[PDB]
């Protein structure tokens, strides 16, 4: 009956009910426990969500820190991907991570991210803008994926044979491929946009 | 619009 | 049928009053001055309401929904994102409302011109798609986070600084000074410069 | 992380 | 959503 069982069960519970239907009541039932006893481990539903975010990053965000003589591009690419994995790891995973601030045990890891990017050419400012851009892009991708995943079941089936040519092309494209390709292109796009600034390709 | 690839996924 | 009515309008004001969590049948019915069965006739479920609220928000505040006479694809993507941003920021929990948006037939023509315009500028249809999507998802992601941390900060124990290290701290002050918008415009600019350079 | 501006904001 |  420690903090770690509570969190493993919460994670199992998240998969079975999603975030809207996750409650301390249901978690206490899953555990065969009185609601009070659970309170000591999680005060309320947002503390719970913060803890679940933390577990997910900790289990599945394997490229949290830069690495080796890995380039800044490799890091940003590998960091985005790995983060996306964390957000996809559970039902409504992105929504759980949404609006979570890093704890102090995370502060150091954030520090050598910045330091790594500044040691490799970026101003602090641009390093922030770069990390910010990959992060918000990655989160928004997963957030919509997971949301449309849910919505499709709460809606009448789609009126597709009706769409004009290019939009219909797009739709068949999407159906064949899913979301990942879009994610990868947007990710490369960001990295490349920062390459061009850093490279002074378009200067005078 | 986000152009999300599941915007027109069918149910189940 | 929503469009004939004031449900949307009132629901928006309510959304502001109580946020998306608080947008329940009981409170909407009340706000409107009508019992629940009449509201049910207007709207079967919350998703349906959110769909209509999203559209209504775009129709009020997303003014750069298509490319202008003479505009380059770079400027169109810039103005469209910025305009999208504004629409999402125009209401409480505004981005959450737009989450999982399914375009209706009424919107098909706008979407089609977007694609037609980008391909006319020499994107493949496929790469056009990725630029629109990247710009879209980034804009949405940015605002969702902006809005959530806006709410969550109030239920949260003020950044115990000094514990945090040198560059992190500098980054916190920077963000304290400048807010979200400069980071948003720089990120937008990257995406665009990314596609610009692949083009050639 | 997302490095959101308001992530270390003060009520 | 919850009806009565």
């Amino acid at each position: 009956l420690d903090k770690s069982k509570v969190i493993n069960s919460a994670l199992e519970l998240l998969n079975e009910v999603g975030i809207e239907g996750l409650t301390t009541r249901k978690l206490a039932q899953k555990l065969g426990v009185e609601q009070p006893t659970l309170y000591w481990h999680v005060k309320n539903k947002r503390a719970l969500l913060d803890a679940l975010a933390i577990e997910m990053l900790d289990r599945h965000h394997t490229h949290f820190s830069p690495l080796e003589g890995e380039s800044w591009q490799d890091f940003l690419r590998n960091n985005a991907k790995s983060f996306r994995n964390a957000l996809l790891s559970h039902r409504d995973g992105a929504k759980v991570h949404l609006g979570t601030r890093p704890t102090e045990k995370q502060y150091e890891t954030l520090e050598n991210q910045l330091a790594f990017l500044t040691q490799q050419g970026f101003s602090l400012e641009n390093a922030l803008y770069a990390l910010s851009a990959v992060g918000h892009f990655t989160l928004g991708s997963v957030l919509e994926d997971q949301e449309h995943q849910v919505a499709k079941e709460e809606r009448e089936t789609p009126t597709t044979d009706s769409m004009p040519p290019l939009l219909r092309q797009a739709i068949e494209l999407f159906d064949h491929q899913g979301a990942e390709p879009a994610f990868l292109h947007g990710l490369e796009s960001l990295i490349r946009g920062f390459e061009v600034q850093l490279t002074a390709l378009l200067q005078i | 619009w986000t152009w999300n690839a599941y915007a027109f996924a069918a149910p189940s």
